[PDB]
């Protein structure tokens, strides 16, 4: 006369990163090692019309 | 502008005379 | 001679030279 263990079971995570979401059409990745080309995090830009 | 290099990049280097060590301003 | 300095900004501030440049 006995119990049994009918089974066992875990969720399993996947991921699907930033550069697969659609949310990275509106953004540019960098280096961030050429954020030390500038200094005191500024970028100039003389824009003419 | 408060400080006059803020915005740019740094490119090039003039040595004084000859380029040898950091003395020359 | 204005090259050499990035990795990839200078890249991505375009290459035409005639609309964007260093």
């Amino acid at each position: 006369k006995f119990e049994v263990l009918l089974g066992v079971y875990t969720n399993a995570i996947q991921y699907v990163r930033f550069l697969e979401t659609a949310l990275a059409v509106s953004c540019v990745n960098t280096e961030f090692k050429d954020l030390s080309r500038m200094t005191d995090g500024k970028i100039q830009f003389r824009i003419s019309v | 502008r408060q400080s006059a290099a803020e915005g740019l990049f740094h490119s090039f280097d003039l040595l004084v005379g000859k380029d040898a060590r950091e003395a020359g301003i």
